[PDB]
């Protein structure tokens, strides 16, 4: 798992969606805090195999 | 079995007592010019931006008074604590800088001149950028160590003080250096990057003016205006030394900060971002990472405040309004204006930094912060979003170069120096300041467009060379350095010179509050306020060398 995936978790507020309405994936936005949308984090990971 | 613990050694690495070797030499060199392109840090850029809004030029901006918290508090002079994290930041960093040019001036004395002609000449350019990060400490921090023995070693450095040396025995050790580079650099640098004679001249000069404005006291207040070096600032903003390194005003004001003329004639000095280089990304100008406008998601930092708005109004004639500017709002239909508003502030309504596919407007695309900090963009620092020449990284930058030096600062640093002497020679110096008023009434290349698109009415004048007051040239003389600097970070610093730092600051706070809601709760405080805190860390790091500023304690 990234550095700190779950203390980023716990500071994006519940505001912001998992997903956005055309099915891509969630986030911020306008003055909404600078920060990704963890579960996307997750996927884009997910094949970083050691 | 000793043989066997000294046969692994250090890999890729040259050890430290490798560097002083002559091969290196030129190493330690370039090494030292790139920490101005790489050692900084969006909080904490080298342009000093972050530290100028507590200026009446810009706001903070961002989502809102959260984000970036302790540089609003530096905004509005309250909650400033000698622990914020953001001084320490920049202390340390601008003290790494003169890391690497003690480095290299340390091997540099080893080298024979007979084998290395050159040797002079890069001392000078070493020196040169030691009292670069010199002037920026002593106008962040006023009580600085003085850090130019390169021969010190290391454990030398937790014997040093900040009051070994006087104020005014301060800036002489900062023009000594200045001082050295006028003499030994060569006239022209075919290779931009380095100062020429001309830069040096120009930097001993802008020294000896804040030497000039004594604060031989106990505190921060004025205690005299020393003629011997206002006569030195004089001497090296000459045109004849301008002249031999071919430095001078550009055709139009907006050549300054444009990507397609970097390293024109007024350039005087300049720290050269790059693209496609062979670094990870840079070397771009990352430092100024948060002031790129919400319509590339990131994140509407230092916006110009509307009293710098206003301060492009003029009159009938031309002239500014000197008495009654901020009044009301610059009204695009009815007002005169400055060529140089459109230059320095991005307004709604109006194309961002010239690109007519890009309007500014009043929504979520332009303010992060719904219109709390306001609805203008700085555009000195930005560029045309379909510039070859801006990559995303961490925060989004350029590769358009910094100027440290515009020529426009050796004229009006020249015409404030003869105003004060007040010698009789004011009107050479008017003069000075219509040169660079002149320029810009004509600088509209770019946006002569604007007149009948939105309707904007340019009139820029000179004025006429009569008899003035010195303390009327003086004025003239601010609101030409007002205008002609404007967002460019010189701003604060410049009321402190003129110590009318709190004077003018709180009448800001006053005035702006209207306009921006964070400014309401103000309040500058005279002789404490002018600069900032010795950092806590490093004074308490120091066990009992560092002496705090006046009125922390
Ligand atoms: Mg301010
Ligand atoms: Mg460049």
């Amino acid at each position: 798992a990234p550095g700190g995936i779950i203390e980023t978790a716990l500071d994006i507020p519940s505001a912001i969606p998992v997903y956005a309405s055309d099915g891509s994936w969630g986030g911020p936005v306008g003055g909404w805090p600078d920060r990704r949308n963890p579960r996307a984090v997750l996927e884009y990971n997910k094949d970083n195999r050691y | 079995c000793d043989d066997f613990l000294d046969r692994q050694v250090p890999q890729g690495i040259v050890t430290g007592d490798q560097i002083a070797s002559p091969e290196y030499v030129d190493n330690l060199v370039i090494s030292a010019y790139a920490i101005w392109a790489t050692g900084d840090d969006i909080n904490s850029s080298f342009s000093l931006w972050n530290y100028d809004v507590r200026s009446d030029d810009c706001y903070k901006g961002g989502s809102g008074t959260e984000d970036g918290g302790v540089f609003n508090a530096l905004e509005i002079s309250k909650g400033i604590n000698t622990t914020d994290w953001n001084i320490n930041d920049i202390w340390k960093r601008l003290y790494q800088c003169i890391t690497r040019a003690n480095t290299a001036l340390q091997s540099l004395d080893q080298m024979d001149e007979k084998t290395y002609p050159l040797k002079n000449q890069r001392i000078a350019e070493m020196r040169f950028l030691r009292g670069h990060a010199h002037f920026m400490l002593k106008q962040l921090f006023k009580k600085i160590v003085i850090v130019n023995d390169e021969n010190m070693e290391p454990d030398a450095y937790n014997e040093l003080s900040n009051t070994t040396y006087t104020n005014d025995e301060q800036w002489q050790k900062i023009a000594d250096d200045f001082q050295f580079a006028y003499d030994n650099l060569p006239e022209v640098q075919i290779e931009k990057g380095r100062p020429a004679q001309a830069a040096a001249a120009a930097y001993l000069a802008k020294t000896y003016l804040y030497k000039a404005y004594r604060q031989d006291g106990a505190d921060n207040a004025l205690t005299g205006i020393n003629e011997e070096d206002l006569k030195q600032v004089v001497k090296y903003t000459d045109p004849l030394i301008m002249a031999k390194g071919g430095y001078g005003l550009e055709t139009d004001y907006s050549m300054n900060f444009l990507p397609q003329y970097e390293n024109g004639a007024e350039s005087v000095w300049a720290i050269q971002y790059s693209i496609n280089d062979g670094t990870y990304n840079g070397n771009l100008n990352w430092g100024m990472g948060l002031t790129t406008p919400q319509i590339l998601g990131c994140c509407d930092f230092h916006k110009p405040s509307q009293n710098l708005v206003n301060a492009f109004k003029t009159d009938s004639q031309g002239k500014p309004l000197f008495s009654t500017y901020d009044n009301e709002n610059y009204e695009v239909a009815t007002d005169n204006v400055d060529p140089r508003l459109f230059h320095t502030v991005g307004m709604p309504g109006f194309p961002y930094k010239y690109n007519e596919g890009y309007i500014i407007q009043k929504n979520d695309d332009w303010s992060r912060s719904k219109g709390l900090y306001g609805y203008y963009v700085s555009l000195k620092e930005n560029v045309d979003p379909d510039c070859d020449c801006l990559k995303k990284g961490s925060y989004w930058a350029s590769s358009l170069n910094h100027i440290v030096i515009r020529y426009a600062d050796v004229l009006l640093m020249r015409a404030e120096a003869l105003i004060q002497l007040n010698d009789g020679r004011i009107t050479d110096a008017i003069s000075l300041i219509n040169e660079v008023r002149s320029r810009a009434a004509g600088s509209t290349m770019l946006i002569f467009n604007y007149k009948e698109d939105y309707g904007v009415n340019f009139k820029v004048t000179p004025y006429d060379l009569k008899a003035y007051a010195q303390d009327e040239a003086m004025k003239m003389l601010k609101w030409e350095r007002r205008v002609e600097f404007g967002m460019e970070s010189s701003r604060f610093f410049d009321l402190v010179r003129w110590g009318e730092a709190k004077d003018v600051i709180n009448a800001y706070y006053v005035t702006e509050a209207s306009r921006c809601s964070i400014y309401k709760n103000a309040g500058f405080t005279e002789n404490k306020n002018e600069y900032l805190p010795v950092p806590f860390e490093q004074i308490s790091a120091s066990n009992g060398n560092y002496t705090q500023n006046f009125g922390w304690h």
